Formats: structure tokens, C-alpha cells, sequence
């Protein structure tokens, strides 16, 4: 459950905005998100919301778990080039290492009176009876053992050292000052600097096998010694669990792994001799892969846990192969649906992780499993994520499936990621967009609904009425009915005179139809009535009208302002409007003077068909440049004459 | 947050220099101030709640000496002071006892002052400027005879403007002030501004100040201040736009000049005044083509001169003025002949020349007619031959189809049949009868009327967007068919 969980992991993914990310952050977001999670179903909720947030301890848990000369030496420096010149073995050695009593000290007083004693030493313990010193401190060779074995799994060897000298030892504490490698300014010349004094044993190796003698020595019970397996490389002795599960079989596992091929690797460097043992040295290197399938096959209660398989796959580094398992699993079943953060949390991991390295997330394995989210998100009843998730989605799979969820449309985030799956799936005139009453140029008359807000806000009106005047010459006024109720509001100066000398650019075409109209209601009652009962006064006037209507007097057709935005197609358009319909309504003007029943407002007699001359010569309109020098202009003192004779 | 108000429930009325005697701006008892400007501090932020249940409601939101609003009988603008430096030479040596360890202690003393003084003026003013929008919005509301404490405590401030005469303070003595008489100061205080301002007019890149200041001061309720004060602003003031786009806050300072202390009947000495000067009449070029200072012409300029000669021709001296020294003159040094020589200047193609020749330009000369006109009659009767086509246009051009016309167009033949009766009338030394029938024409035809006239311009959407639109159309023809023959 937890869908606060689905929007703390997709708000990082991408508030959906577009800028330049390292994707390491939205790992970071992601373990943040994961650690709160896991608080506040932790201490409220139920107990089962206590299993749910245990669950996402493990996650928080594995993203941390994603991180983390030459010439003549002592042991020091081959362990430094060892690692150096690896990084399989330097991780193996970052996950074993990575997940208060008050004691006056002092012996050998009370001993010596019961009995014997006869030695002062904690070696007569083990000459004989481990009984012989005082009790209260045979506790203690348990107890802070115990918290000791907490402590080694967290890191470090000298922090356990400063819990043993609490524990009433003070030569059995030397052993843990053993474990260090010889570090000199005598035999190492880059650990020569960051030490001035001798410094562990030059003898380590044979220090080695005579503290896994101890691992199996029967005198010791088990309470002091697993410490000492561990110090030699982790034989399981079952006091080296305490967490019992997976990993804690995994980390005593991987130690035995470095600690027998150190010496493998000190036998080419020639620190292991037959001086160097008492005990024959394992010169078997082990391998991780089939001490998995040994841990595996131990622990089906944390094969329920598919976040304890996330961790086992990064150390076994074979990314692809968990991935391709968690998604259709194996190969066409269902066996992936019985974890329900399994493709949640796998489904997170397959986005980010192919921003870090694309060898490593298949790509196929990222398109099936973000799918399988999206349907998983249809039967959670969210469907303000399918757009989110969709993104990252192809025009191969579910091309019509992201059209039909993007139908109904919502929130004005949510329609820039409606947007950015809307014309990256190319769909641009199909039926999202007659879905959206219910439920190629139709998508810009939808496309006018998205710069209303801010960030294009200063676009916007800008780009409205650009696409009024682009399709109202091929011709929409339906549809500049949806770009004017589409119309952004402002457009003044906070919104960036501007624009609003566009409101009369559709006032100057009405004009210019009017002109081009009453052409029609002149055949009809000028030209073919021709009797009289006052009819003069009803049919000499019209003739009159459409001569009153055809230029505006001040300019007509012409813009090029500053109550008009820049732009140099705002006066060439309306130039080419100018000539394509200005001599188009001199050859209908001329009709109506010279072949209607009465030639002017007078029936008979002509003189206004010669007067077409002065009304190209006026700069009302400046039709004496709209008609050429030469061929046009020579050719139309013909025109006028044509039809001064076209009354006859 | 955190905030920078904090410490405690109002009910206390002192931070003032009295109670701790003139002894400051070093010690202790500075010291229990600036932190009581922290006091004051919330308890105004407390009173910026009743401000917002002012709005709201209320039970007596007065009250006054809710709780009391009195609580400074001064107000301090003390530390703009005191000098820090230059008793430090004497410290230079000394130290040898104990009338040298109270001298020493004096100028350590001072070292407190250099933080502390920083902290003191950063919360004075949290503390008066605000005190003042208290003031201001108690006048707002209902008014009181407490409101006329106001006027008690308002005397106190502008004698405590004097102790120099730093200026960009000194406003918590004029504005509140001019609430009082706004609603319903000192002749001393508004004085100031022919004591300090006068050095110039240029060299107005630290006069943004006195500019501010001066505004308001002007409110009084003639100055002989006034006339002195006035040659240098808006005789010179205005120089500058030759000296250079025309700018807003000149005119509107203007109209402070009108409003203030007398001035409404010395119009007479007004446009004298103005007339002596060669300016006020090259700015009428601009509009007629700009160039004067090579700032090419825009028709933006003229939506800006015409405001500038509005607020003129209002003022029947200051109109006079200019009739002579050349109107006539500006339409003969016409920029376009596409756009003021055509029949019908119309609102296609360029409405800014459209408002200017309709609101300007015809009204004017009009109010020029208006005073019985005996002086302007050549001047006039060549202004009717100067735009004879217009006049046969605007009687002709109505059909009863006719687009492309506006409610404007409508305005400047209103304007252009009143001119053409005045002018028959009043010199005393046709065809009419065709716009008479196109009207009645359209009145008849309620269906051509409401089609044909259609809205071009940005006002006249708004116009439709109650439909007050043909409202305007209504009361237009009704006095334009009343004044034509």
C-alpha cells in the first residue's frame, strides 16, 4: 500500500520539470523518502504497517549498499596493492564490514587464597579449569564477547579492542593488536609517514594460523573463540550469528573468501613459508556465486524478501539477470505478483539505473516493467501517475491505451506530462481530443489551452494569434472561434499597447465582404426590376450603398503599428490581400453601372463608369500603385471606356 | 522565518527620548530602547491584525489615547547625529588612573554606539512608518473628534523636522496630515522646500527625494512660495523633454500645482507666467513630427502631449495661450497625409492617430468657441478650409449600410457639426439635410443600427464586455442630430 510511497519516489523522477540531473540525487531522494516512510508506519499504523515499514528498512538498507611501491615491502604494502589492483575483493571487504559498561579492572587476588593460583595470567585458565580467577569476570568473557560480535559487522577490529580491554583482559586483548599487518618506516616506504615507529607483526601469518587454532580449540567454549575464527576468516560457529538470516550468513562467509586467497597472493609475494603455519594452510579459493546458492537454499524466509535479493544481485554484480526475473517471472508465468513491493520497488531502479549505466538495465526490462506499474496503477484508481510512467513509454507498446487514459483532462502540472506523452507518442488528430467533450491542425486549436500558465505565459498570446491569421487564410471561422475564447487574457506589458491592433484587423475584412456581398442583392433587385410605384426610391439607393462601402477612407489594408507586435507579415499580409481583392471588386462595381435596369440613380445616361479613374488615383486605398506603370494601368483608361460603352 | 518582531502583549506607552533624558545613543538606557523598538515592534504587528479586522468587523475598532493607538508623543528622526569619531585622539593617550578609566569608559562606550545605532535605526523605522498606516487607516473609517488627535501629534513632528534644514524620512509629518484635511499643514513645515531644494531644477539624479516629498506637500489649504518655486518646476522642469519621449510625473505634478492654496481663479498669472518663457510651446513640435532631438517619430509621443495639452485647455488663460503661438501652425506641420487629410480618420489602420484627432484636437478648439469667441475667428475659419474634405466627407460618407465605423467616429463628427454651429454664430461678420436622413435611416432600422456600428478599439470591447456600449451610441446621436441642421 503506502501510495505516499508511489508519489515520494515519482516527484524525483520528474514538481515535473526539466533540467540537467545527476541521477545519484534522485537515489539520495529516494533513500530519504524511505527512512520517513519507515517512521511514520513504525510507531502508528498497526503491527503488520510495522512489517511494511521493515520491508522499507531493507530498502533504505541496499541503496546504501549500491556505494559501499613496488621495489622492496614488508606485508604492509602487497595488502594495499591487492586492493589497488581489484575492486571485486575491495567491495567483498565494504559489505562484511558494513551492517557501554563500567568495569574496574583487576584479578588474582582471591585465586591464590581458596586454592592455588601460582601464576598470575589468564593462561592459567586455560592450563586447567576456567573457574579458577574470579567468576564475576568468566561473565564477562561471555557477555561483552557477545556485544564484541554486534561490533565486527559494524566495522573495525580497535573499536572491539576498547571493549576488550573493558572486559578485565589485558593480554588477551594483545591479540586484537595482533591482527594488524607490519606497518614500518623501515620495510614501507607510503606507510613510513603516517607512522614513525614499528607498528603490528612482521610474523602475521604464522599469528594467522595460531589464532585459528583457537577457532577450534575445545577448551575454549564458544563464547570467546568465534571472534577468533573471524580473525583468521569466519568458520560459521553460530556466536557469529546473532541476527540469523541471509546476510549474516553472507558476511562470515565472504571473510573466509578474502582471508584464505590472502594468503594465496602472500605466496606470490612470499609471506607464507613452513615457518609461517602450525597449522597447514587452505590454499583453496572459494567463489562467491555457490555460497549464495548455499545461503539461499538455507534461508527460503528471506527469499519472501525480494529487497534481501536486490542486495545478494550487486555483490554478485549481475544486475541484468534479477531484473529480467522480476519482470515477464522467468519467461511467460506469473511468480512476481507474490512480493507487492517487488515491481513497485524494481520498477524505480529499472528508470533510474539506466541513466547511471545502460548496459546494466536491459531497456527491454524497463519498458515491460514500467507496464506493469501502469496497470497496477489503473486497479489503484490513481491515473495522475499513467501519464508519469508513460513518458518513458514507446509508440510500440500501448499507443492507443496512453490515448485513451489521456482523454480527460485535468491539473495544470499534469497537462505538461499530457503534453510530453500526447506529441511524443505522435498522435495529433486521432480521438484524444474529441474525447474530452465525450468523456493536422485539430491539436493547435487544443494547443491553445496550455500556455495560459506562467513560463509560457509570455508566449503566449504571441503564438494565438499567430495561428488565428495562419488558418483564416486557408479559411476556419469555426475554429477561430476557439482561439478567441482560447484567447489569453493579457498582453499588456506585466503579461511579458502590444496587440489590439488586431481587433480591427477583423473589422477592415468585414468591410472588404460587404463590398464583395452586395454584388448579389444587385442582380436580384437593381437589374431585373424596372418599373416604378416609388420602386426609384428603393432601387436607385442600393446602387449608392455599395459605392460607399468598398475603400475606408483614412488607410485601407494597411498595418504595420505599434498597437501591432513586430513582425513584417502584419503589412505584407494585408498588401497581398490588398491586390488580390481590390481590382476584384473594380470589375464587380463596374457591372453594376453599366448592366443594371438604371444605369446610375438617373436610368439612363452615364458619367460614374468614367469616374473609376479618380478612384485609383486616391491614396484612400492607393490603387495607383496597385495597378503597375505599364501594361495594367495604360490597359484600364481601355477599361473605363470598355464600359462607359457596356451601357449601350 | 524567524520573524524580526517578538516580545510581548501591548499596554505599554513610552520609548520616547523624555522619560530617558537626552543622554543617548551610547548607554544603557539606549539599550532598554532599542529593544523596546522590538517591543513596539509587536505590539504594531498586533495592530496590523486590526487593520485586517477593520476589513472583517469589529466592535469599536476607535480607540484612541482594539487598544490605544496614542503611545508616541515623539517620534525620533534623531539618527538620520551624534559623532563617534574625533574624541579618539584624546584616547590616544590616556590611561593612568581613575578620571582617565571614566574617560576611557566613555569612548568604549562609543564602540557599544558603532552596533548600536545600526540596530536602532533598522528598528525605528519598522516602528514610525508603520505607525503612520495606523494613522491612515483609522481616518479611513468613521470619522471621530480622536482624529483631531491626530492633528495633536502631527504639530509635534514637523518641528522635529527642524534640527537640520535626513530627507527620505521625513514624510511622517506631511502625509498624515494631508489625511486629516482630505477627510476635512503648517505653513512653517511646507516652507522647507524653498529653503533647501534650490541649487538647480539637471542634476536630478539625487533629486528623486525632494520629488516625493514635494507632492504631497503641496496640499495646503496664493503661496508666494508658490510662483518662485514654480519657475524652476514645469517652466524648466518640462525644458528637459527637449533636452531629452514625453514623461508622465511632469503633468501630474501639475495638477498638485493646481490643487494647491488658492490658484483657481490666478490663471490669469499662471499662463503669464508660463507665457514669458519660450518654453511650453516648443513641446507642441513632437507630436507635429519629432526630431527637435533626434528622437524619431513614433505616434506614442502623441498620446502622452495629448494628456500634456488636455490638462492645458481645461484652464481658459493657459488655453489662450497658445491659440496664437501657433495650434493652427502644428496641423500644418502634419507627419502623415494618409492619416489626418483623408475624409474619416478611422479606427483601421493606427488608432492611436484616431483617439488623439477625436479626445484632442477638435475639443479644444471647441472650448476655444467656447467663452462667446471674438478672438479666434480668421483662425477658425481657416481651420473649417484646412479640412473641407473632412467636413463634406463626415455628411456624406453614411449610407444606410456603412461598416467599419465605431462609436469614436461618431464622437469627432459630434464635435465637428457642434464646431461648424459655433462658428456661423459667433463670427456674426450645407448639405446637412443628407447625414439628417442617413440617421433617421438607421434609428428606424433598429437591426442596421445595432450591425453596422460594430466595437474596433481595446476600450470599446470592454464596452460590451450590461451592454453600455449602445447606451453611448444613444446619447451620441441624440446630440449630434440636435446641433446638426
Amino acid at each position: 500500500y503506502q501510495t505516499e510511497r508511489f508519489t515520494k519516489f515519482s516527484d524525483t523522477l520528474k514538481n515535473n520539470e526539466q533540467n540537467p540531473i545527476d541521477p545519484f540525487n534522485i537515489i539520495r531522494e529516494f533513500r530519504s523518502a524511505a527512512g520517513q516512510l519507515a517512521l511514520d508506519l513504525a510507531n502508528s499504523g498497526d503491527e503488520s504497517n510495522v512489517i511494511s515499514s521493515k520491508d522499507w528498512e531493507l530498502e533504505a538498507r541496499f541503496w546504501h549498499l549500491v556505494e559501499l611501491l613496488h621495489p622492496y615491502n614488508s606485508r604492509g604494502l602487497f595488502e594495499k596493492k591487492l586492493m589497488q589492483d581489484n575492486k571485486q575483493l575491495y567491495q567483498i571487504w565494504i559489505v562484511m564490514v558494513w551492517l557501554p559498561k563500567n568495569v574496574p579492572t583487576s584479578k588474582w587476588l582471591n585465586s591464590i587464597t581458596s586454592g592455588g593460583l601460582k601464576s598470575c595470567d589468564l593462561d592459567f585458565p586455560l592450563r586447567e579449569n576456567t573457574n579458577v580467577l574470579d567468576v564475576k569476570d568468566k561473565e564477562e568473557d561471555h557477555i561483552f564477547f557477545k556485544y564484541i560480535y554486534e561490533l565486527i559487522l559494524a566495522g573495525a577490529i580497535d573499536e572491539a579492542l576498547e571493549e576488550a580491554k573493558l572486559s578485565d583482559n589485558i593480554s588477551i586483548c594483545m591479540i586484537l593488536c595482533g591482527i594488524q599487518e607490519y606497518l614500518n618506516p623501515v620495510i614501507d616506504t607510503q606507510i613510513a609517514n603516517e607512522f614513525n615507529t614499528q607498528q603490528g607483526i612482521k610474523k602475521h601469518s604464522l599469528w594467522r594460523r595460531t589464532v585459528y587454532s583457537l577457532s577450534q580449540q575445545a577448551g575454549l567454549d564458544p563464547y570467546e573463540r568465534a571472534i577468533y575464527s573471524y580473525l583468521s576468516g569466519a568458520i560459521p560457529n553460530q556466536e557469529v550469528l546473532q541476527y540469523s538470516d541471509w546476510e549474516s550468513d553472507l558476511h562470515i562467509h565472504l571473510n573466509q573468501i578474502l582471508q584464505t586467497e590472502i594468503e594465496n597472493y602472500l605466496l606470490e609475494n612470499n609471506q607464507v613459508g613452513t615457518d609461517e603455519l602450525i597449522l597447514p594452510l587452505p590454499s583453496h579459493a572459494l567463489t562467491v556465486q555457490e555460497v549464495l546458492n548455499r545461503v539461499a537454499s538455507r534461508h527460503p524466509s528471506e527469499s519472501e524478501h525480494p529487497i534481501r535479493v536486490l542486495m545478494a544481485s550487486v555483490i554478485l554484480d549481475s544486475l541484468p539477470s534479477v531484473i529480467h526475473s522480476s519482470v515477464e517471472g522467468t519467461e511467460a508465468s506469473n511468480d512476481i505478483i507474490d512480493k507487492p513491493y517487488l515491481l513497485r520497488i524494481v520498477t524505480h531502479l529499472a528508470i533510474c539505473l539506466d541513466i547511471i549505466n545502460p548496459g546494466s538495465v536491459e531497456e527491454v526490462d524497463k519498458s515491460k516493467l514500467i507496464t506493469t506499474y501502469i496497470s497496477l496503477l489503473k486497479l489503484q484508481g490513481l491515473y495522475e501517475n499513467i501519464p508519469i510512467y508513460a513518458t518513458f513509454l514507446n509508440e510500440s507498446d500501448c499507443l492507443e491505451a496512453c490515448s485513451f487514459i489521456l482523454s480527460s483532462l485535468e491539473d495544470p502540472q499534469v497537462r505538461k506530462k499530457q503534453i510530453e506523452t500526447i506529441n511524443f507518442l505522435r498522435l495529433p488528430a486521432s480521438n484524444i481530443l474529441r474525447r474530452t467533450t465525450q468523456r493536422i491542425d485539430m491539436h493547435l486549436i487544443y494547443g491553445v489551452e496550455w500556455l495560459i500558465e506562467g513560463k509560457l505565459y509570455v508566449d503566449a498570446v504571441h503564438s494565438i494569434i499567430a495561428l488565428s491569421r495562419r488558418f483564416l487564410l486557408n479559411g476556419r471561422v469555426k475554429a477561430l472561434e476557439q482561439f478567441m475564447e482560447r484567447n489569453n487574457i493579457g498582453e499588456i506589458c506585466k503579461n511579458y499597447e502590444n496587440e489590439d491592433q488586431f481587433l480591427e484587423e477583423i473589422t477592415q475584412y468585414e468591410h472588404l465582404i460587404k463590398g464583395i456581398r452586395e454584388y448579389e442583392e444587385w442582380q436580384k433587385s437593381v437589374s431585373l426590376l424596372s418599373s416604378e410605384s416609388n420602386i426609384p426610391t428603393l432601387i436607385e439607393k442600393l446602387q449608392g450603398f455599395s459605392k460607399d462601402t468598398f475603400e475606408l477612407i483614412k488607410t485601407f489594408l494597411v498595418d504595420l503599428t505599434s498597437s501591432n507586435f513586430a513582425d513584417s507579415a502584419d503589412y505584407e499580409i494585408l498588401y497581398e490581400i490588398r491586390a488580390l481583392y481590390t481590382p476584384f471588386l473594380l470589375m464587380e462595381l463596374h457591372k453594376k453601372l453599366v448592366e443594371a435596369a438604371k444605369l446610375l440613380k438617373i436610368p439612363k445616361f452615364i458619367s460614374e463608369a468614367l469616374a473609376f479613374t479618380s478612384l485609383v488615383a486616391n491614396e484612400n486605398d492607393k490603387i495607383y500603385l496597385l495597378f503597375q506603370s505599364s501594361g495594367k494601368l495604360k490597359e484600364y483608361l481601355d477599361l473605363v471606356a470598355r464600359t462607359a460603352t457596356l451601357s449601350n | 522565518d524567524p520573524k524580526f518582531v517578538n516580545s510581548l502583549l501591548a499596554k505599554l506607552k513610552d520609548s520616547k527620548k523624555l522619560f530617558q533624558k537626552k543622554e543617548n545613543l551610547t548607554r544603557d538606557e539606549t539599550v532598554s530602547l532599542i529593544k523596546k523598538y522590538k517591543l513596539i515592534s509587536r505590539i504594531v504587528e498586533i495592530f496590523a491584525l486590526c487593520i485586517y479586522n477593520s476589513t472583517d468587523s469589529n466592535s469599536e475598532i476607535l480607540n484612541f489615547l482594539n487598544k490605544t493607538f496614542h503611545d508616541e508623543l515623539n517620534l525620533k528622526f534623531k539618527e538620520k547625529g551624534y559623532d563617534i569619531p574625533l574624541l579618539d585622539i584624546v584616547l590616544k593617550a590616556d590611561r593612568s588612573w581613575n578620571e582617565p578609566s571614566k574617560s576611557q569608559t566613555n569612548f568604549k562606550e562609543e564602540i557599544t554606539d558603532a552596533s548600536l545605532n545600526l540596530q536602532y535605526v533598522n528598528y525605528e523605522i519598522s516602528t514610525a512608518k508603520a505607525w503612520g498606516a495606523l494613522i491612515t487607516t483609522f481616518v479611513k473609517r468613521s470619522t471621530v473628534p480622536l482624529n483631531d488627535g491626530f492633528v495633536d501629534l502631527v504639530e509635534h513632528f514637523l518641528k522635529l523636522n527642524i534640527d537640520f534644514g535626513f530627507t527620505q524620512i521625513y514624510l511622517e509629518r506631511i502625509e498624515l496630515s494631508f489625511y486629516i484635511l482630505y477627510s476635512f499643514k503648517i505653513i512653517e513645515l511646507m516652507n522647507k522646500i524653498f529653503t533647501i531644494f534650490k541649487s538647480g531644477e539637471l542634476k536630478n539624479n539625487f533629486y528623486r527625494p525632494l520629488l516625493r516629498s514635494v507632492l504631497v506637500l503641496l496640499e495646503l489649504v496664493i503661496s508666494d512660495q508658490l510662483l518662485e518655486f514654480f519657475e524652476l518646476v514645469f517652466s524648466k522642469g518640462v525644458y528637459l523633454i527637449l533636452s531629452e519621449q514625453d514623461l508622465l510625473l511632469l503633468l501630474s505634478l501639475f495638477k498638485k500645482i493646481t490643487n494647491v492654496n488658492p490658484s483657481k481663479n490666478f490663471n490669469v498669472i499662471l499662463a503669464s507666467s508660463l507665457n514669458e518663457v519660450g518654453t511650453l510651446k516648443v513641446i507642441l513640435n513632437l507630436y507635429s513630427s519629432a526630431h527637435l532631438i533626434r528622437i524619431n517619430d513614433e505616434p506614442i509621443l502623441g498620446q502622452i502631449t495629448l494628456t500634456f495639452i488636455s490638462e492645458l485647455c481645461s484652464i481658459e488663460p493657459i488655453a489662450a495661450k497658445l491659440i496664437n503661438s501657433g495650434l493652427y501652425s502644428v496641423l500644418l506641420e502634419s507627419p502623415l497625409s494618409v492619416a489626418i487629410q483623408q475624409g474619416d480618420i478611422k479606427p483601421e489602420f493606427s488608432p492611436r492617430l484616431h483617439n488623439i484627432w477625436s479626445n484632442g484636437l477638435l475639443s479644444i478648439v471647441l472650448l476655444l468657441l467656447s467663452q462667446f469667441g471674438i478672438k479666434v475667428l480668421p483662425e477658425t475659419c481657416l481651420f473649417v478650409s484646412y479640412f473641407g474634405k473632412q467636413i463634406k466627407s463626415t455628411i456624406y460618407n453614411w449610407g444606410d449600410n456603412k461598416l467599419a465605423v465605431s462609436s469614436s467616429l461618431i464622437k469627432e463628427t459630434n464635435q465637428l457639426v457642434l464646431l461648424q454651429k459655433m462658428l456661423n454664430l459667433l463670427n456674426y461678420q450645407h448639405d446637412k439635410k443628407r447625414l439628417s436622413a442617413a440617421l433617421s435611416k438607421f434609428l428606424t432600422h433598429p437591426k442596421y443600427l445595432n450591425s453596422r456600428i460594430i466595437p474596433t478599439t481595446l476600450e470599446e470591447q470592454q464596452q460590451l464586455e450590461r451592454l453600455e456600449f449602445v447606451k453611448g451610441i444613444s446619447r451620441d446621436i441624440k446630440a449630434l442630430q440636435d446641433s446638426l441642421f
